[PDB]
């Protein structure tokens, strides 16, 4: 089967973008110009929501090129692809970070809210999001120098799935399993079902988008010439930039009504 | 009983707010009208001032 | 020199970050209820014309403040909106008097009021046990002050206190659930109430408000990580 | 308020000695610190200073690298280290109290001051050496400087003091206009930014000594001995 | 005798709004009608003073027009150097819950009370360089509204006791008591001479006090709702005020009645400050959503807006020199609108 490969291939390309690209776009530059626009009242949450906003803003804009396989245009440029490669590679690392720190942030306010509070000074909110961009363009950038001056190697791809899935899923997983673990007591005693399952959700989209690339990644890197499979995952991979300003930002009542008083006064 | 002493208190208040003499509405609002247009250019704020003189900026 | 005056205004800014850090650490409580009431053996019991008292005790290694507005006038209208943004407000009630209907009317207007419509309010109905000598006396009836406990039951998702007479759990069920009544049926989500059913010999009172402002806070770290 | 230095024992050339001030009456966590020294039978100068925390420490040429100023916040005390003790070194050492905010007055109260004997920069001078003077009589005192106080501010920075034979020097008049506290309203000043006159209305006896002057843009005057 | 003295009562209550009545042969916007509108008063915020750790109470300038002592609910004082933001003081305060401050017009003392029921002098020049208590004058039995020096030995303040007393702080005693109000008072302004002072009140009328003789000598009800700022005009003859009507009234004690209405339809919130223009021809009013809004004094029509403010405006005030207006709000920060 090719030709109604490439037609089932083009077929899931363009649901893409007709489905979840105006969701990832126009979201996140809303969440990014409504959190700014609200500076002043700005919460340690909105710095997250504005890092993550701008990560998966930067990916999905990118995912747009891989859609209908426009990379084919420029990929023999060699510094211009180098470049291009570097900054979705650190925009996917950072979105990962992100979520993986968000989830601690989240852990350390509903667990730890009367005891932590010398935490979670908007300083350090701003000082974690300078560190997790440092982090990932670290993450980035030292495998890259390493085999270039030593010489997609063996060992740079285990470093990928180790920090963009294993570590981040584990941390995230333990994160809200603790969250959950502290809401479903409180909610026993004394509308949490809605938190409930916005944790499964966050965690279960998550899981669903990044396993399937990770496992395409770690089939090759246990032995790319897999047309249609590298499509389904890649698609799958920006699936969650797509979804993240919906499960993460206006699903909640907070984030809507901020937007209500953007709507009204702005 | 006790509201015999509010009542008269209240009562004496009433006679001296009513002997005060009053002057026509007319006279009241030309004197602040007089004042407002003597000291308008006295007023930085409905008047902005030079940018130099803004000892703010 | 004008730089001395800079150092000194970054001094005087160290330490008020110093403050910060101290007044971001307490937990403010609103105490209220009429005299009737025991909030002042409430208060007294925290063993850790002057207007405002304040008492200060600690629970789990956190700092609270009671504050107590003992010489004010009856009329609250004005000096409540100051005590906006505090953790919680502490309303206690003699349960075992009746005034009973003047303490509804006082929590309809502190629970209905603009500035303290995101407060929780942690509800203290005290005397209980002077409310369980009276009913076991049986001298006098609550149905002729309140008509409506003629045709209360008592729920099924009750949780006696072992050794309770059944008629004293009724009366102190329906007292409770005039308040919770009051709560519900005039505003949701953004403030909750927290009954308890308290004695002035109680030493548990601590524990209660420690618990609750937790869950109050909790809800309030939730709104802010729009979970809910 | 007082404060009394300590030290001014005979120290060999090249030797070390350590002096020390003990503050005592005044908020002495928040008032920065000056040293001043006169050598005998001439005018003042400024040896060092240390800011209120500790966060600004200054010297003046003759000593940088030399000395070392210290203070000891907790105790109220200050200090003045010297390494290498020098012939021209010998003077007596004053501590002068200074304050810096908008409106105050530095330079206000200085120490008793000890005699420690052994065996650019803005020019300030004050030509007349002396003046006969009576009581109940005006007389004026002037002085120049190289650059003009008048900072862009608006403010002029030049200070007057007054040491009587015997005592340390007295804040007159601080920033060429205000009048310090406990200074009778006899005397006043004024300048044109470069060049300013220090007045008194009417003189008594016990205005009799040496006028200096010092600029804070720290050097001081010759001096003008008023003499009866 | 109770009713004859309520028929007495009333009869004299007629008398008085018939004599205003009659005095009403004008209206101040119909004599405005023919002046040139200021047109539209555009400010910006010059400066941002920050470092209050909660909300912002009250405000005061200091006659210099630098200098302004500003009081937050966290329990501190903090003088600003408005000219370059540093704070001169902060002055730790015993109570937590402070209403009002105000600045001596010497600028040695301020004071400051709330809920606390007491009035505390602070004397900012002495020789021991820091700010220390000079008096604590005690005697209301209520909190404590607001609070203007006459001079530095006299204070009057108003208390949510519905009263008003004049205080000598070197005996730190009542020199005498003003009464008369049947609810809160809730602001307080000084005549320019200081010979008159003018109180709100919650019970929505305004009275007119003389300092030296102890009794009122006329009350204004125009008002429906509480009165929570008032501020005096800068000729002295006339007075402003601000409600949780949402509007603000203008009168004249010459002529003993209202002579303006200043309020929009599109307004529906409470007043919480009010004050003039040096010249009078601006009235700027503080607003419970979050913005304030300037009125032309004779127009009455609104000539400008200065949002800002993240929450309630709780304060403002005009510089005696009148080149800047300070707003402090809820929101913790304190801004100078040029």
């Amino acid at each position: 089967s090719e030709h109604q490969q490439y037609v089932i291939g083009l077929f899931l390309s363009c649901l893409y973008t007709i489905f979840l690209f105006p969701i990832g776009f126009v979201g996140n530059i809303l969440i990014l110009v409504v959190n700014i626009s609200f500076r002043e009242k700005m919460t340690i949450p909105d710095l997250y929501f504005i890092n993550l906003a701008v990560a998966d803003l930067i990916l999905v804009a990118d995912s747009l090129i891989e859609v209908f396989n426009l990379h084919e245009r420029y990929y023999d440029i060699a510094v211009l692809c180098t470049f291009m490669s570097l900054f979705l590679q650190v925009n996917m690392y950072s979105s990962v970070f992100f979520l993986t720190w968000m989830s601690f942030d989240r852990y350390i306010a509903l667990a730890r809210a009367m005891r932590c509070s010398l935490f979670r000074t908007k300083h350090h909110a701003r000082l974690s999001c300078g560190l997790i961009w440092m982090a990932s363009v670290s993450a980035t950038l030292v495998p890259f120098t390493a085999v270039h001056l030593q010489h997609d190697v063996r060992e740079v791809q285990w470093l990928e799935v180790t920090l963009g899935f294993i570590v981040p899923f584990a941390i995230i997983g333990l994160c809200y399993s603790l969250i959950v673990r502290v809401l479903v007591r409180a909610h026993r005693h004394r509308r949490r079902q809605k938190a409930l399952r916005m944790i499964l959700a966050v965690v279960l989209v998550f899981f669903v988008c990044w396993l399937p690339e990770n496992v395409f990644i770690s089939v090759h890197l246990l032995q790319h010439a897999h047309p249609l499979t590298g499509h389904i995952v890649n698609l799958a991979a920006f699936s969650n930039s797509c979804l993240n300003p919906l499960i993460y930002s206006f699903l909640g009542e907070t984030f809507r009504d901020k937007l209500r008083l953007y709507i009204e006064q702005k | 009983t006790a509201s015999i002493a509010q009542a008269r208190k209240l009562v004496e208040q009433l006679k001296m707010e009513a002997n005060i003499d009053r002057i026509k509405v007319s006279k009241a609002a030309a004197d602040l009208m007089a004042y407002c247009e003597a000291h308008a250019k006295e007023d930085p704020l409905l008047t902005p001032v030079p940018a130099s003189e803004n000892p703010f900026r | 020199e004008d730089k001395a005056a800079v150092e000194r205004s970054k001094m005087i800014e160290k330490q008020l970050q110093k403050d910060k850090q101290v007044y971001r650490r307490t937990l403010r409580l609103l105490l209220l209820g009429a005299d009737n009431s025991g909030k002042s053996t409430i208060v007294k019991q925290m063993r850790i014309t002057s207007g405002i008292f304040e008492t200060k005790f600690q629970v789990d290694k956190v700092n609270f403040h009671m504050f107590d507005v003992g010489a004010q006038r009856d009329e609250r209208r004005k000096w409540i909106q100051c005590f906006n943004d505090v953790t919680a407000i502490i309303f206690v009630v003699d349960s075992s008097d009746n005034r009973l209907q003047e303490a509804l009317n006082d929590f309809d207007s502190i629970w209905n009021n603009r500035w303290l419509r995101t407060i929780s309010v942690i509800l203290f109905l005290n005397k209980q046990d002077l409310l369980a000598e009276k009913v076991l006396a049986g001298k006098s009836k609550i149905e002729d002050y309140f008509p409506e406990f003629a045709r209360y039951t008592t729920p099924e998702d009750a949780t006696p206190e072992p050794g309770e007479d059944p008629r004293v759990t009724r009366a102190k069920y329906f007292i409770r659930k005039e308040f919770v009544d009051i709560s519900t049926a005039s505003g949701d989500g953004r403030h909750i109430c927290y009954p308890h059913f308290t004695c002035a010999v109680d030493t548990e009172n601590a524990r209660r408000i420690f618990n609750d402002c937790k869950d109050i806070i909790l809800q309030m770290n939730l709104r802010e990580y729009n979970l809910v | 308020v007082q404060l009394v230095e300590s030290g001014g024992g005979l120290v060999q050339p090249g030797g070390s000695r350590k002096l020390s001030c003990s503050a005592s009456g005044f908020a002495f966590s928040s008032f920065g610190m000056h040293w001043v020294r006169q050598a005998p039978e001439k005018g003042l100068e400024w040896v060092a200073y240390i800011s209120s925390g500790s966060g600004t420490i200054y010297y003046a040429d003759t000593v940088k690298g030399r000395f070392t100023i210290s203070r000891d916040d907790p105790k109220n005390t200050l200090f003045l280290q010297m390494t290498s003790l020098r012939s021209e070194d010998t003077a007596m050492y004053y501590c002068v109290r200074s304050i810096y905010y908008y409106g105050s007055s530095p330079f206000d109260f200085w120490g008793q001051g000890t005699t420690l004997t052994v065996s650019s920069d803005i020019v300030m001078t004050q030509a007349t050496s002396s003046v006969p003077v009576t009581p109940g009589e005006s007389v004026s005192i002037s002085c120049r400087s190289s650059k003009s106080l008048l900072h862009s501010n608006g403010n002029t920075y030049l200070y007057w003091f007054l040491q009587r034979p015997g005592q340390s020097p007295q804040l007159l008049i601080y920033r060429m206009s205000n009048l310090a506290s406990g200074v009778p309203d006899r005397f006043s000043g004024s300048g044109s930014g470069t060049a300013f006159t220090l007045t008194i209305s009417r003189l008594e006896a016990e205005d009799v000594g040496v006028y200096y002057c010092m600029q804070h843009l720290l050097t001081f005057g010759a001096g003008t001995k008023l003499e009866l | 005798e109770l009713d004859q003295l309520r028929q007495e009562a009333e009869q004299l209550k007629n008398q008085i709004r018939d004599a205003r009545k009659a005095c009403a042969d004008a209206t101040l916007s119909q004599i405005t009608n023919n002046i040139d509108p200021v047109g539209r008063i555009q400010m910006r915020t010059r400066r941002t003073l920050r470092g209050h750790l909660a909300k912002i109470y009250a405000m005061h300038w200091g006659t210099d027009s630098r200098l302004l002592v500003s009081a937050s609910q966290d329990g501190k004082l903090i003088i600003w150097d408005s000219y370059t933001t540093n704070k001169v003081h902060a002055i730790p305060l015993r109570s937590s819950w402070v209403m009002t401050c105000a600045y001596a017009p010497s600028g040695n003392y301020v004071a400051c009370g709330g809920l606390d029921n007491i009035c505390s002098i602070y004397n900012l020049k002495t020789r021991e360089g820091n700010v220390r208590v000079s008096r604590e004058l005690a005697g209301h039995t209520g909190y404590l509204s607001c609070c203007r020096f006459l001079d530095d030995n006299q204070i009057v303040t108003s208390s949510g006791d519905t009263t008003c007393a004049l205080w000598d702080i070197e005996t730190g005693q009542q020199t005498t008591t003003f009464t008369g109000h049947t609810g809160d008072v809730m602001s307080l302004s000084l005549a320019p001479d200081t010979r008159l002072f003018v109180s709100g009140a919650c019970d929505a009328s305004a009275k007119l006090w003389d300092v030296r003789e102890g009794m009122c000598r006329q009350t204004f009800t125009g008002h429906e709702s509480d009165i929570n700022a008032i501020c005096f005009f800068p000729n002295g003859n006339a007075f402003a005020t601000g409600s949780d009507d949402a509007t603000c009234r203008l009168f004249d004690l010459r002529a003993d009645q209202e002579l303006m209405t200043y309020s929009h339809d599109n307004i529906i919130c409470g007043i919480t400050s009010v004050s003039f223009s040096k010249s009078g021809r601006l009235l700027l009013a503080g607003y419970d959503d979050f913005n304030c809004n300037v009125w032309d004094a004779l127009k009455a029509d609104r000539a400008g807006v200065l949002a800002g403010h993240d929450n309630r405006v709780s304060c403002l005030g005009v510089t005696d020199d009148g080149m800047a207006v300070a707003t402090g709000s809820w929101d913790s920060f304190l801004k100078i609108w040029n």
